RNA sequence: UUGGCACCUCGAUGUCGGCUCGUCGCAUCCUGGGGCUGUAGUCGGUCCCAAGGGUUGGGCUGUUCGCCCAUUAAAGCGGCACGCGAGCUGGGUUCAGAACGUCGUGAGACAGUUCGGUCCCUAUCCGUCGCGGGCGCAGGAAAUUUGAGAGGAGCUGUCCUUAGUACGAGAGGACCGGGAUGGACACACCGCUGGUGUACCAGUUGUUCCGCCAGGAGCAUCGCUGGGUAGCUAUGUGUGGCAGGGAUAAACGCUGAAAGCAUCUAAGCGUGAAGCCCCCCUCAAGAUGAGAUUUCCCAUUUCUUCGGAAAGUAAGAUCCCUGAAAGAUGAUCAGGUAGAUAGGUUUGGAGUGGAAGUGUAGCGAUACAUGGAGCGGACAAAUACUAAUCGAUCGAGGACUUAACC
């Protein structure tokens, strides 16, 4: 597994930070390193959605960032990362054995050459 | 890997009976010496089990004479005549390393 | 430590022989018609190749 | 003098009817196929040109389709000579099975060393580190590169480089077992190489 | 595995409680020495009132050490603590009991005299 | 070595001992071979041949040296800027402080003592160790290779037996050979035993957060503690040195004349070392002397003064992409849908050790059940779900002479 020049506290702070984004956004801008690292990180968090058990809602809440997605209206309570992901995302890959993400290679970025990936679901 | 599986599967010994770290064990081992061949028995608490198939080992210690005994046999070994299982212990982990570091009164495992 | 003799204009030529790029791997397109980097999205049809995104 | 080209599957252990446990590397030699016969009259030299694992058409070429076509074999990912053995032994197009070896046969295993890379003197060389305190800053440094008078450092100052991936022999190995059905050898203790390793099993020189 | 300046427990009757070990015997450069080889060592604790006397040098069998032994087996034996039996210039014991388990392994290397007074040979 | 001389260096050749790394000589310490012996035997002595390998841990001394303890087959002597400080140390020596003894009226001095006392440098070139790119090698390719030449390896103990024999008055006590088993060193590898294992499992403290409870997360060295997979590893495991052949050294001879004898020598044979050359391991055709075998591609097009040039190609290779058994980077090797190359997924496995939720018992801390449970990086197999799409670039058409045969 990829260090990505982070100590072992802030590379999972970064893998969190980044999966809930994907989750979040359903297609990020990132580096390929990250990128690279991600697809995991991100179809265990589905794999466990598609599971949707409490034991498998409570583990993915124990990585899962605590982010307000969207306030939807029914009295106007938000909808979290966490069940956009029970609740919207896992649903949408119920027939898919696994590979939900895809990465497109996208060029250079201007200021440090980093080779840059669109990471998206599907 | 699967190939090794294959060609160690009739090596494996299917008496070896069921045992946790915690329990004390009652091993039978055959002691070769020259061409005559003795039983000789080890009683003692299973410390530790490691390993996969035929490369299983586990540690039975004894307080023999006042001086601590680990014995590690291979599961599988021809050399152990009979495994008994004389009392079930109770412990909460599968290495009884902390059994090194205290004496009499300290050791007893809790028998279920 | 430190240079015993000035290198030559020869010998910093020959030293650079090697530095340098190389070129880019690219190929036209055939809904774009443009240049682009094999294995990545071509941003002039705003795509992959053909393979809409 | 027989020999046999296998891929290292990994190491195991295995009881003797004695009751002794014994170290033992398993060697899966499948589809070994003689494919050339080399003459003092033609090569200049007497030996067999054995193929070892049977490779998917897309990954050979017509220089290597048109060599294994007279052996009447598919192509062959690993091609090794073995020297030291009777031509009139062996066929071309004939299989190699690993039965050409018995129990208690003694063989030499060559093959590939597992790839440490850039490595220092401590671990390549087995030198002695320097003090690691007493004021010491010479901990793992290769040592003097030699005396004043020469002006230069003689050949073989043995420095850091990279260390494996030399081809190893290692003598006088005991085959344990041999099962043909499954196209194994087990030789006690261990040979050259990481698992998947082409391993070159010939009859003991000594 | 024992080597110049480990001490060790004293498993007889002879005076001496603690040795010393002074040099590992039968090698230029030998460092370590196992259950069965014998050491040169000094007495370093004594009984009062015994055969062998406080800094006095002697010949002594290691017959159970931390590190054990492996058998031809497969099977391993470790002991919770070092013990050595001071020896005369033929293998036999100045002492006239030995205490606790000694190592099969004296059988081996022509220490009979020793096992035949051990109160278990394991 | 102690010296003599003052020839290089005072616009610096900047240091004794130790550490690290060795390499060379042989005037040989051990091991091998031999002659003599005050060689009965054992244990020795001495000289000749012999430099292949080997040749130690401590205490005291700053100490080289030495003395001592304990080993060893042995603890060799020298050289290399008293080898090695742009490699290290800084105890000694060698500075400013201070004190003692001593000398000096004194300031001070002493190569008497004593305590304290800044160790700079990013490697250009050659050199050394690794690793690539280029071209060459009279066509272009893919494999398999010969070995000119080079490197590595090269050590040795004890026990039993022969045999209480040979020898000897006894005391004692073999050669030669046979067997077993070690030490040191080396190579490989992780099945075993252990180590590590910062994206594995569990326990646990404080405090903050997740609204609260329950369950979790952050931070505190990875918070701490107990374990631990893959990998990497030694203290672990396997294996090696060997044997053997050829020619020799010293040496012992045979045959043998010069010199009717004798004579190992002049002609001519033989025996004879751990040494030399093979044997064993590794590299190796840039071996420009560019070697060999097998297989593949073929003799295209255009213009050109013949010379040759240009262009698309063949076999084949690459760019690019997925990677690891490979790796600083290149390289190498596994793959690119003619698909298991990686990820995911499913099923396992190691490892941890009994999840959550619910229920039961208990006043409660907790316990038990559901249930070897739940979790499970890197390991195994299956699976085309995701990404290895698409492209492009490079790459032959084979000179002349002669000879034998076409
Ligand atoms: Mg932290
Ligand atoms: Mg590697
Ligand atoms: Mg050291
Ligand atoms: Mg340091
Ligand atoms: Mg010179
Ligand atoms: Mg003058
Ligand atoms: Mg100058
Ligand atoms: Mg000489
Ligand atoms: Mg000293
Ligand atoms: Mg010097
Ligand atoms: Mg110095
Ligand atoms: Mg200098
Ligand atoms: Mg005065
Ligand atoms: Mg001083
Ligand atoms: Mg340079
Ligand atoms: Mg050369
Ligand atoms: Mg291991
Ligand atoms: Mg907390
Ligand atoms: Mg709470
Ligand atoms: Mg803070
Ligand atoms: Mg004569
Ligand atoms: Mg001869
Ligand atoms: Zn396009």
């Amino acid at each position: 597994y990829r260090k990505l020049g982070r100590t072992s506290s802030q590379r999972k702070a970064l893998l969190r930070d980044l999966a809930t984004d994907l989750i979040v956004f359903e297609r990020i801008e990132t580096t390929e390193a990250r990128a690279k690292e991600i697809r995991k990180v991100v179809e265990k968090l589905i794999t466990s959605g598609k599971k949707g058990d409490l034991h498998a809602r409570r583990q993915a809440a124990a990585f899962i960032r605590h982010e307000v997605v969207e306030v939807v209206q029914v009295k106007n309570r938000p909808v979290y990362a966490l069940q956009k992901l029970f609740d919207d995302v896992a649903p949408r890959y119920a027939e898919r054995q696994g590979g939900y993400t895809r990465i497109l290679k996208k060029g250079p970025r201007r200021g440090d050459g980093a080779p840059m990936v669109i990471i998206e679901l599907v | 890997n699967k190939l090794i599986d294959e060609i160690t599967k009739s090596q494996l010994n299917p008496d070896v009976p069921n045992f946790r770290p915690g329990d004390t064990v009652r091993v039978h081992a055959k002691v070769v010496e020259g061409t005559r061949e003795r039983i000789q028995l080890f009683e003692g608490v299973v410390i530790k089990r490691r390993g996969a198939g035929i490369s299983e080992t586990f540690t039975v210690r004894k307080i023999s004479n006042s001086v601590g005994v680990e014995r590690t046999f291979p599961v599988h070994t021809p050399r152990i005549a009979k495994l008994e299982v004389i009392r079930r212990g109770k412990v909460r982990r599968a290495k009884l390393y902390y059994l090194r570091n205290l004496r009499g009164k300290a050791a007893r495992i809790k028998e279920i | 430590a430190v240079p015993f003799r000035r290198t030559s204009k020869a010998k910093k030529r020959k030293r650079r022989t090697h530095v340098k790029l190389q070129l880019p791997g690219m190929n036209e397109c055939s809904n774009c018609g443009e240049y682009r980097l094999s294995h990545h999205v071509c941003p002039e049809c705003g795509q992959y190749d053909g393979k809409d995104v | 003098t027989k020999g046999i080209l296998g891929r290292k599957v990994g190491m195991t252990q295995v009881f003797t009817e004695n009751g002794e446990l014994i170290p033992v590397t398993v060697i899966e030699a499948a589809q070994n196929v003689v494919l050339q016969k080399k003459t003092v009259e033609t090569d200049g030299y007497e030996a067999v040109q054995i193929g070892f694992e049977d490779k998917r058409a897309i990954l050979s070429n017509k220089p290597e389709q048109g060599h294994v076509a007279k052996a009447n074999t598919t192509p062959k990912r690993f091609i090794r000579e073995f020297r030291d053995v009777n031509l009139d032994e062996y066929e071309i197009g004939a299989e190699v099975k690993v039965d050409v070896f018995a129990e208690g046969d003694i063989i030499d295993a060559t093959g590939v060393s597992k790839g440490k890379g850039f490595q220092g003197v401590i671990k390549r060389h087995g030198q002695s580190r320097g003090p690691m305190a007493h004021g010491s800053r010479y901990h793992r440094r290769p040592g003097s590169m030699g005396p004043v008078a020469p002006n230069r450092v003689f050949k073989n100052k043995l420095l850091p480089g990279r260390m494996g991936g030399e081809q190893i022999t290692i003598q006088n190995l005991e085959i344990v077992k041999v099962d043909v059905e499954k196209n194994v050898l087990l030789v006690k203790g261990n040979v050259p190489g990481a698992k998947k390793a082409l391993v070159q099993i010939k009859t003991a020189t000594k | 595995m024992i080597q110049q300046e480990s001490r060790m427990k004293v498993a007889d009757n002879s005076g001496a409680r603690e040795v010393l070990t002074i040099k590992v015997l039968g090698g230029s450069g030998r460092k370590t020495a196992n259950i069965g080889d014998v050491v040169v060592c000094t007495v370093k604790q004594a009984t009062p009132g015994g055969v062998v006397k406080k800094g006095e040098v002697v010949k002594a069998v290691i017959v159970r050490t931390k590190s054990g032994a492996r058998r031809q087996d497969g099977s391993y034996i470790k002991f919770d603590e070092n013990a050595c039996v001071i020896i005369r210039d033929d293998k036999s014991p100045r002492g006239t009991r030995i205490f606790g388990p000694v190592a099969r392994e004296l059988r081996e290397n022509n220490f009979m005299k020793i096992v035949s007074l051990a109160p278990e040979v394991l």
